[PDB]
RNA sequence: UACAUAGCUGAUUAGAGGUAGACGCAGAGAACUGAAACAUCUUAGUACCUGCAGGAAGAGAAAGAAAAUUCGAUUCCCUGA
RNA sequence: CCUGAGUACGGCGGAACACGAGAAAUUCCGUCGGAAUCCGCGGGGACCAUCCCGCAAGGCUAAAUACUCCCUAGUGACCGA
RNA sequence: GAAGAGACGGAGCCGCAGCGAAAGCGAGUCUGAAUAGGGCGAAUGAGUAUGUAGUCGUAGACCCGAAACCAUGUGAUCUA
RNA sequence: GGUAGCGGAGAAAUUCCAAACGAACUUGGAGAUAGCUGGUUCUCUCCGAAAUAGCUUUAGGGCUAGCCUCGGAAUUGAGAAUGAUGGAGGUAGAGCACUGUUUGGACUAGGGGCCCAUCUCGGGUUACCGAAUUCAGAUAAACUCCGAAUGCCAUUCAUUUA
RNA sequence: AAGCGACUGUUUAUCAAAAACACAGGUCUCUGCAAAAUCGUAAGAUGAAGUAUAGGGGCUGACGCCUGCCCGGUGCUGGAAGGUUAAGAGGAUGGGUUAGCUUCGGCGAAGCUCAGAAUUGAAGCCCCAGUAAACGGCGGCCGUAACUAUAACGGUCCUAAG
RNA sequence: UGAGUGUUUGUACCACAUGUACAGGAUAGGUAGGAGCCGAUGAGACCGGAACGCUAGUUUCGGAGGAGGCGCUGGUGGGAUACUACCCUUGUGUUAUGAACCCUCUAACCCGCACCACUAAUCGUGGUGGGAGACAGUGUCAGAUGGGCAGUUUGACUGGGGCGGUCGCCUCCUAAAAGGUAACGGAGGCGCCCAAAGGUUCCCUCAGAAUGGUUGGAAAUCAUUCGAAGAGUGUAAAGGCAGAAGGGAGCUUGACUGCGAGACCUACAAGUCGAGCAGGGACGAAAGUCGGGCUUAGUGAUCCGGUGGUUCCGCAUGGAAGG
RNA sequence: GUGGUGGCGAUAGCGAGAAGGAUACACCUGUUCCCAUGCCGAACACAGAAGUUAAGCUUCUUAGCGCCGAUUGUAGUGAAGGGUUUCCCUUUGUGAGAGUAGGACGUCGCCACG
RNA sequence: GAGCCGUUAGCUCAGUGGAGCAUCUGACUUUUAAUCAGAGGGUCACAGGUUCGAGCCCUGUACGGCUCACCA
RNA sequence: GCGGGGUGGAGCAGUCAGGUAGCUCGUCGGGCUCAUAACCCGAAGGUCGUAGGUUCAAAUCCUGCCCCCGCAACCA
RNA sequence: GGAGGUAUGAAAA
């Protein structure tokens, strides 16, 4: 099962990034390193 | 107690789906559900330890007293004493308000309206909770379970599944909460200790949510029943007992498929006759027109069409010995045992087992049932005489406390065995209700009745010709329950079990019961009864 | 039915009806049509019917318009648009 | 001491306001509930506070406005059987 | 004022500044972290009132033509 | 004399209700609407199409574009034709280098029969069917080792033209 | 001599006079009287100046012999426990505003105000039973006899019933 | 639309009764006051009855008698004793009562019931009985039912129409060597997938065949040789790729943010490519590559609504509502 | 001459055969070193110089394979025409594929060591 | 009229290199019937063609059985 | 072309919703009976039509294919 | 002692 999910900043609590995975896949919360336009630098973003 | 619109989903398999639920204030609400229904995660939601994906999960300001469904011990050397002093917040507060005083020699005009705060709080929060509990807790012990007081001094990892509960359900009410979440208040106890559980329950003024798999005990206390159920993810709240559950529900589901039969027939009847349009010949056009007619019908029918909800499905067990059971598959011979500085729990006990002879290991809580059993397996080394397994013998051990799992491994990981092959381990942990990624799921997430299936599975995966089962059906769902007994009835082999549950041994058939701490083989019968009794 | 009232008799008083196929106020109030179909919507509070009128009617002397600080019943016209 | 009570207002169902329930003022109708009264009351487009403006639940009122069945005197890059 | 022209009447309308959803800024402005790029504008200026003609919009809208729909009324001297 | 049209009456036929009743007649809304058919009146001069693309409850309608006409602005002249040069592409033809289709010859794995001998087993056979290889010979819109004539794109190019 | 209709009658004025309608007879069902039914917003009427041997409705259609099986489905009738269920009642909680407190912070009574959960809430529906002269429905496959054929007979699937 | 009765109930006063954990003298509800308090207005001790009870005692009523006790004091305990105030649990009542139901009443309402008067009168209106009765009827609101009735919808393409098929996107042939090009022409696919199957650094080269080799056989894995692609490239076909785009490993998240000269395509709406700049990064020593995947399908305008952010607005003003 | 490094369509290749290591390149000796094998110092990486042209490597011979490939002729086709017009023919221009003559066992550069 | 379908032992049916029933023979029985066993009986309706080879494929002829078969 | 089906000898489940191949009759063998039937006890009989995908795993899901059954293959 | 009422098995011998 694959749906799109929203990747939000954890330091300002921004919904950034706009990606998909799939759930049977990566049944945990995706985080990844994206850049943060608010505060302008890479930080880590989690899936809501 | 109110939730609306809950939802709660880990990873791919969803617990609650817009559930919904609201409970009156001073009402006795018995949880049910099968094992992994959810019903330790409400009391989590409740606890504000998890958090709904959406919705909203709505809680009243009075204090609450939880009761885990395991027992929470930080530290192996830890105090029966300072567990149960570890339900009140005394200790925590002074040791702050010592602090505090600290802060205020060092700190002169600075800090002070911090500090000053802090302490009278903590002041005003002790007297809350008036220190004198320091007697009154002394003293709750032998007025709720006659708990000994040597106990008391003793470690707590130490005690017996059943003694732990005592002190566990003690430690709830020592904190003196407004609100009772009991989770399994009786799983361990023995008969005559949830006699007082039970009066306890019925006489406490206040709001207690109990879950447990005991029919009849919830039937003495509750007055409102919550089931959780575990395919439609939803909550549904009945006022009466469990059988009055039990018929609303039975008679909702008859009354659901009665619906979803009718629906079904209207569409094979519109089918049917789209089929006869379809295969008319082309020049019968008023035919032909009706079949398009109705083929946008049974469209629309097919489209309003109820699905039945999959049923449940139960555990599914075929334990068969590899081997053959001898006439004496177990010799045990004046052996006496006795915990390094405790008195001698048995002395000279000498008994010999048949063969596909089930018997029981009768007695109370903290009596030695378990010590016998781990005497056995050889974790416990008789202090005297021999214990002697025919070489024909095959040995599985079910521990009382579920110690046999790997927490930080997977289902498949515990599983598996140099015996078996992927599939079959699969094709078993289905039987078991571990559906595909099922079986990748950590155990340290799983609740206590799914861990009691893993251990379970091993025990049948071992194909042993004796087991030895301490409380097996501890945990388990009432179903499940009745599934494990009845499957053990037709083992064919020796069975030495313990079990605080009547149902489960009467289906069981036992043989030959052993009497604690006063050795007795004798003949199984309701003489049973003669001995709990004496 | 006792008082009375109701009824009955007489006198007294002012109404009925018609228009001007116009204008005014009110009661009740369509559909074709437009929407390229159609039900919300539009035609339209229009056509028709009915009551009441007056030479005009209706409204009218702030429990208002405003927020420039002010204006000072209503009606109609230009503008706002 | 008096200053318009089953009124103002509110619920429900409709309707008029350019405004089709929309966040909805304001106004009217039906039904039910239902105030205060000068330290009071209403409005300033949900609602509250401040400020400002006004004083409902009684009535009357000419002119500017609308129309011409008719009568009088005329007019027309209006018709001419 | 003659059913006229004309006079008065500057309220009001269009043009002379644009940009932005808006606060707002302004030959710039918006986006953007940006004195970057880019969009829309200025540099690069003519509009307005009236007449007339072409076309369009609201009106029946180039003319004739339905089966029909709706609202008042008139008809049982034929026929049931 | 009674029953009147959102109706009446009907021994029932959509039967009658003033010589046409699946909803009477008259007046009004009303000049209903008609993407449909018909008609639309003087003259000469300049120019002169389209019947296509896209979308459309769209297909005999409509909208934008394409094609026509009138006016205007500006250009390092950007259009047309021809020649020269340079290009992109896989068609006609041809070919078998790949992929399908395919003929005959050589050989044969293997398969079929069939005997002896079986432990189906060890052989000897049909000029029986025969893979793969090889020799020769064909075939193709969805095959290509190849590959035109034309057409097309472009040149501060050249001539003519507009 | 056959079909249809029992019969006399009635019908598409103006293309159909019939097997169509009607009919006496049969059956079912509603109706206890201010009856049900119908006209009418209502009043008021018809039913009736009648009273279940009466009146209305459905179907069938003299007479004679008969009218078989299915109540699973759809209607109707009954049932009233349960589940579902509107308005109304009810007002736990959450926002808006701000007297007053505040450690920018923020908190926040009362009033007004915007939403509002639990609980209460009929019929109906779900559900149970009956009902077919109520609407309706009324089955397949395989084998089997000592000529052959066929199947009295036997299995089996399905159904409310075949 | 009004009276009562009764029942079961919820609320609120007012009466009462109860308070036993340990220790403590012992039946310790909490807090405040508390050195004084109570009793011939009948105290102590005593007798019985009753209630509680954890069985220890507590509380209470009565019988006699007649004047005493209790508290502070004392140690215990966390808490101390009497009595007063505020109350707090627990269980009985009284009352106010608010509901649901029960029946009953009668004066509202109703009578196509009788009699009487208006009065010639089967109307009507009054009067007296009778019946019924806060029901019915009627108004507002609400649920159900409701072809009884009403307004409407009930595609298009199409070798006529029907039936069947099709409707959007990608690939090939048709397609006539640029591009484009139709048919109810010939063939297939799409409505996804991947957290690596993306990026980068480094490294590697396939399919089959022959030969030899246990299980093992045509064909599992192993070794040499031949072998230019006859493999593979997630997924249809075409194009492309062996200087890899195929395959393995390490580290990572560029499957980045703000854009974007200029192009292709194109009626519009859209669609496609894009160097390059800035910010902050991944890999690499560096060069440099990276704005997903070998390329081309894997998608849906507006309106409306949800969620998050927002130095935007806020109908006198501050908020709010709503944008 | 050898070794690096390039340009140009393999006319540069493939196959077969011959010669040489003086230098250089290679094999070659080991794993102590940085580094490495989804096992192996085979490879990669490192240290060294016992032996050999055996192999690779370079030079040379060869047209067997592959590659390049003229002319002539023909198919096809633009334009202009004709016919008995599915097709075929004529004039003019263009002109393949195939087949063949033949070419070709490379050439044009820079650097270091000789 | 047309197109198909077939034709195999005494009967009913299978089938490009016979099965049932029937009939005989044995056994069993005192003898039979029924059983059990064994045996024989054409091969492909008839001609022609293709093929190395035809019951199998292709034609024609016989015999039968299926189907379809005209207009407003 | 539209549907329905291929599981043991026959008839049927199981298929939806992936784990383990079943029910009935029938057949074979042995019992009971003087013998047959009925009855009793044992046993056999399918890799689920077939070939590929999906999966850890396929009778079960997907695709195609082969068989058998019914209907249709043209209307004024 | 006497009366009435209360599963299959063939044909011929
Ligand atoms: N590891 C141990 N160390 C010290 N004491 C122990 C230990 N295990 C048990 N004991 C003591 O042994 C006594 C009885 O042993 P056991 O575990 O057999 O009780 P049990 O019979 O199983 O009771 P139940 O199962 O009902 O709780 C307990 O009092 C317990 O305190
Ligand atoms: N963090 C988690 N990650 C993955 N799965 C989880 C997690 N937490 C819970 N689950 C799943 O949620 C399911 C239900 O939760 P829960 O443990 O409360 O069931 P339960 O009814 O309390 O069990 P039992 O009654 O037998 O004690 C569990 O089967 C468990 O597998
Ligand atoms: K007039
Ligand atoms: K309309
Ligand atoms: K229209
Ligand atoms: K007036
Ligand atoms: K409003
Ligand atoms: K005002
Ligand atoms: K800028
Ligand atoms: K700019
Ligand atoms: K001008
Ligand atoms: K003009
Ligand atoms: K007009
Ligand atoms: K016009
Ligand atoms: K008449
Ligand atoms: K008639
Ligand atoms: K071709
Ligand atoms: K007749
Ligand atoms: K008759
Ligand atoms: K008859
Ligand atoms: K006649
Ligand atoms: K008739
Ligand atoms: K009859
Ligand atoms: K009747
Ligand atoms: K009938
Ligand atoms: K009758
Ligand atoms: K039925
Ligand atoms: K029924
Ligand atoms: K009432
Ligand atoms: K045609
Ligand atoms: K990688
Ligand atoms: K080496
Ligand atoms: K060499
Ligand atoms: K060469
Ligand atoms: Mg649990
Ligand atoms: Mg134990
Ligand atoms: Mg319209
Ligand atoms: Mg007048
Ligand atoms: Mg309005
Ligand atoms: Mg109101
Ligand atoms: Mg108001
Ligand atoms: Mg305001
Ligand atoms: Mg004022
Ligand atoms: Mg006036
Ligand atoms: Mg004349
Ligand atoms: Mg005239
Ligand atoms: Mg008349
Ligand atoms: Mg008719
Ligand atoms: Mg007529
Ligand atoms: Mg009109
Ligand atoms: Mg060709
Ligand atoms: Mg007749
Ligand atoms: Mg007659
Ligand atoms: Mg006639
Ligand atoms: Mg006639
Ligand atoms: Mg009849
Ligand atoms: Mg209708
Ligand atoms: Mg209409
Ligand atoms: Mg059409
Ligand atoms: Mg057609
Ligand atoms: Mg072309
Ligand atoms: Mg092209
Ligand atoms: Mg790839
Ligand atoms: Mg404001
Ligand atoms: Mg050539
Ligand atoms: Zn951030």
């Amino acid at each position: 099962m694959r749906v799109n999910i929203t990747l939000e900043c954890t330091s300002c609590k921004e919904r950034n990034y706009l990606t998909n995975k799939n759930k049977r896949n990566n049944p945990d919360r995706l985080e990844k390193q994206k850049y943060c336009p608010r505060e302008r630098k890479v930080t880590l973003h989690r899936e809501t | 107690m109110r939730g609306q619109k809950m939802n709660l989903t880990f990873g791919l398999e969803e617990v609650y789906e817009d559930a919904e639920f609201h409970l009156g204030d001073f009402d006795k609400v018995g949880i049910v559900g099968v094992n992994g229904a959810g019903k330790t995660t409400l009391f989590r939601l409740l606890l504000r330890e998890l958090k709904l994906d959406k919705g909203k999960i709505t809680i009243g300001n009075s204090r609450i007293g939880y009761l885990p469904q395991e027992i929470i011990i930080m530290d192996e050397k830890m105090t029966v004493l300072e567990f149960l002093a570890e339900g009140r917040p005394i200790k925590k507060m002074e040791t702050e308000l010592n602090y505090i005083y600290e802060k205020l020699t060092v700190v002169d005009d600075d800090k002070q309206d911090r500090l000053l705060k802090r302490m009278g709080w903590l002041q005003e929060q002790l007297e809350y909770f008036d220190c004198y509990e320091a007697e009154s807790i002394l003293l709750d012990l032998v007025d709720s379970m006659q708990i000994d007081f040597d106990l008391f001094d003793q470690p707590i990892s130490e005690l017996s599944g059943g003694q732990k509960s005592k002190i566990s359900f003690a430690k709830v009410l020592y904190s003196k909460p407004e609100i009772l979440l009991l989770d399994q208040p009786t799983n361990h106890l023995d008969s005559s200790t949830k006699e007082f559980v039970t009066k306890y329950l019925k006489s406490y003024r206040g709001s207690v949510l109990i879950i447990s798999h005991d029919i009849d005990f919830l039937n003495q206390i509750i007055d409102k029943i919550m089931y959780i159920d575990k395919v439609t993810h939803k909550i549904s709240i009945y006022e009466g007992d469990y059988y009055t559950y039990k018929k609303k529900y039975s008679e909702n589901q008859l009354l659901r498929e009665k619906m979803i039969i009718q629906q079904e027939k209207e569409v094979k009847e519109l089918a049917t006759f789209v089929q006869k349009a379809k295969q008319a010949s082309q020049t019968n056009h008023a035919l032909k027109r009706m079949g398009l007619e109705r083929a946008i019908r049974l469209d629309k029918k097919k489209k309003n069409l109820t699905k039945r909800d999959k049923v449940y499905k139960r555990v599914k067990m075929d334990i068969k010995p590899n081997r053959e059971v001898a006439r004496t598959p177990l010799k045990v011979e004046n052996v006496t045992f006795h915990y390094p500085g405790h008195p001698i729990l048995y002395k000279d006990l000498s008994f010999q087992i048949s063969g596909k002879e089930r018997f029981l290991v009768v007695g109370e809580n903290g009596v030695g049932k378990s010590t016998l059993l781990k005497l056995l397996m050889g974790i416990n080394i008789p202090d005297k005489g021999k214990i002697i397994f025919n070489d024909k013998t095959d040995v599985a051990y079910y521990s009382q406390e579920l110690e046999q799992l790997d927490e930080e491994k997977t289902i498949l990981e515990n599983v598996k065995s140099d015996e078996y092959t992927d599939w079959k381990l699969r094709a078993t942990l289905s039987n078991f209700l571990f559906y595909d990624d099922d079986v990748n799921k950590k155990v340290n997430v799983l609740s206590p009745g799914e861990k009691a299936r893993i251990v379970l599975c091993k025990v049948l995966l071992q194909k042993a010709n004796l087991l030895i089962l301490d409380q097996p059906t501890n945990h388990l769902d009432p179903e499940t329950q009745s599934i494990i007994g009845a499957n053990f009835n037709l083992f064919e082999g020796t069975i030495i079990v313990v079990s605080h549950n009547p149902s489960f041994v009467e289906q069981i058939g036992i043989n030959r019961m052993l009497i604690l701490p006063s050795g007795n083989i004798d003949n199984y019968s309701p003489e049973l009864l003669e001995y709990y009794s004496n």
